[PDB]
C-alpha cells in the first residue's frame, strides 16, 4: 500500500485422499521392517494416563476428606 | 470359563493400503464355497505355486 | 515382497487375475477333454482318428 | 529409517506425539506422586490408609 | 477436415506440488 501510494498506482481431494493412503500404507509396512512400534508413543502415554486419574483418585480423597485448608 | 472373560465375535484394525490376500494347502476341501468369482487369475504356469 | 502389493492397492492392478484366468481356463479344460475322452473309449480310438 | 522419516513430512503424521504425550504425562505423575507422598510423609500411613 | 467434407458433417496445483516434493 505505502509502495503504491509512494507512487500512485492503486489496484478435487480424492485426487489426494488416495495419494495420501499409499504414503499411509508405505509407512506401515516399511514399519514392519524396522519392527519400529509406532504405538509405543501412545501405550505408554495411555498407561501413563490412567496411572494419573487413579493418582489423581487419591489426591482429591484427602481433600475430600482432610479439607483443603488442612492439606494446604 | 471365566465369567469376567465371555468370548464373543468382532473385528480389528486397519493398515495403510496395498493388499490381495491368499491362501495356503491344508484345508482347501471343506473351505471353499464363502467369496464367489473375485481373482485376478492368470493360469499361465509362469507363477510356480 | 510387501511394498509390491500395497502399491497394488493404488493401481487396482490384480495380479492374480493372471491366474484365475488360467485355473478357470484349466477346469474347463479337464472338464473338456472328460468329454473327448469319453468318445475315444466309447467310440474307439480307430473311429475317431 | 530414512524413507519412513521423509514419508512422514508427507502425512504430516507426528511420529513423536506418541511420546510427547508420555513424557509430559509422566511428569505430571511425578509430581503428583510428589503431593501424594507428602502426605503420607506427614498423615502416616496408617492415617491416609 | 478432409474426411468430414468428404462426407459433409462439420462440426488445484498443491495436489501436485507437494505430490512432487516427497518424489
Amino acid at each position: 500500500q505505502k509502495y503504491a501510494s509512494i507512487v500512485g498506482v492503486d489496484l478435487l481431494e480424492e485426487i489426494t485422499k488416495d495419494h495420501k493412503v499409499l504414503a499411509r500404507q508405505q509407512l506401515q509396512v516399511l514399519a514392519r521392517y524396522l519392527k519400529m512400534d509406532l504405538d509405543n508413543g501412545e501405550r505408554k502415554f495411555l498407561k501413563e494416563k490412567d496411572t494419573v486419574a487413579e493418582l489423581q483418585a487419591q489426591l482429591d480423597y484427602l481433600n475430600a476428606e482432610l479439607g483443603e485448608f488442612f492439606v494446604n | 470359563y471365566n465369567p469376567e472373560k465371555k468370548e464373543m465375535i468382532q473385528e480389528v484394525i486397519v493398515e495403510e493400503d496395498l493388499e490381495p490376500f491368499e491362501a495356503s494347502k491344508e484345508t482347501a476341501e471343506q473351505f471353499k464355497h464363502q467369496h464367489g468369482d473375485k481373482v485376478d487369475i492368470f493360469e499361465i504356469p509362469e507363477t510356480g505355486e
